[PDB]
């Protein structure tokens, strides 16, 4: 239900240092 | 090298 | 992890360390998929050519960790194994096809800021994210080089590689239950899993729903971070009917 949502990141709307690199690779 | 864990778990 | 970096606190709260009871040593990585189930590679538990065949009482799982070697008091949780389930068609004789195993914990683990399960992909997840070029993240406490050991959990992001390149990189037979990841020599960037990282998760953050999915499990590689070689990962979605079969039959 809350799988995959990290308490210290997604739950608080904070991003880790390199998740943007992943997002940038997801071109659609 | 690994710190010992508590007894309870062994 | 070769050529990665230190993880942030709580960055991979599904990360699990498989710990040999005695002698005390890192065996493998793993991941938390619910309060009682841990996912890993079958070869972490069973690989007869290396005289490896672990049973439940040989191991512990350590959840919530960041430091490799310390007992992280009031943060980590240590769980016993109730039962191991290895894929019945795990092909250890040839190429580790279907390199997957589930471990049921004796008791539920309490979630916390440092302990939280990862999602498993459905068909659409896999179709959307398991594409060449798309990057995932591998984490672990394994070796820093093919030939030290990290003080804290390491992370590296690696792109999924086109299947013909994967195939052309090795003499081992590749199956549809595997994928490979890593940079090509001409890409200049580096990184791989290494000894000790087996069984850990390859995760991707869905840009559709903001959730982390475990797409792969660290499986086999020839060396670590060698140019022109790629690490291989068990394709989790392709094995999801088995995962679901096990959890539905044996879950609480
Ligand atoms: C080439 C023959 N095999 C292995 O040597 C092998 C057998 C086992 C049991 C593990 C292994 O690699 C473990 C290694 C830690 N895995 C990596 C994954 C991604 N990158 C580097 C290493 C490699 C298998 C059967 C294909
Ligand atoms: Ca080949
Ligand atoms: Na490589």
């Amino acid at each position: 239900a809350d799988c995959g949502l990290r308490p210290l990141f997604e739950k608080k709307s904070l991003e880790d240092k390199t998740e943007r690199e992943l997002l940038e690779s997801y071109i659609d | 090298d690994f710190e010992e864990i508590p007894e309870e778990y062994l | 992890i070769v050529e990665g970096s230190d993880a942030e606190i709580g960055m991979s709260p599904w990360q699990v360390m498989l710990f040999r009871k005695s002698p005390q040593e890192l065996l493998c990585g793993a991941s938390l998929i619910s309060d009682r189930w841990v996912l890993t590679a079958a070869h972490c538990l069973l690989y007869p050519p290396w005289d490896k065949n672990f049973t439940e009482n040989d191991l512990l799982v350590r959840i919530g960790k960041h430091s490799r070697t310390r007992y992280e008091r009031n943060i980590e949780k240590i769980s016993m194994l109730e039962k191991i389930y290895i894929h019945p068609r795990y092909n250890w004789r040839e190429n580790l096809d279907r390199d997957i195993a589930l471990m049921k914990l004796k008791k539920p683990v309490a979630f916390s800021d440092y302990i939280h399960p990862v999602c498993l992909p459905d068909r659409e997840t896999a179709a959307s994210l398991l594409q060449a070029g798309y990057k995932g993240r591998v984490t672990g406490w394994g070796n820093l080089k093919e030939t030290g050991q990290p003080s804290v959990l390491q992370v590296v992001n690696l792109p999924i590689v086109e299947r013909p390149v994967c195939k052309d990189s090795t003499r081992i037979r590749i199956t549809d239950n595997m994928f490979c990841a890593g940079y090509k020599p001409d890409e200049g960037k580096r990184g791989d899993a290494c000894e000790g990282d087996s069984g850990g998760p390859f995760v991707m953050k869905s840009p559709f729903n903001n959730r982390w999915y475990q797409m792969g499990i660290v499986s086999w590689g020839e060396g670590c971070d060698r140019d022109g070689k790629y690490g291989f990962y068990t394709h989790v979605f392709r094995l999801k009917k088995w995962i679901q079969k096990v959890i539905d039959q044996f879950g609480e």
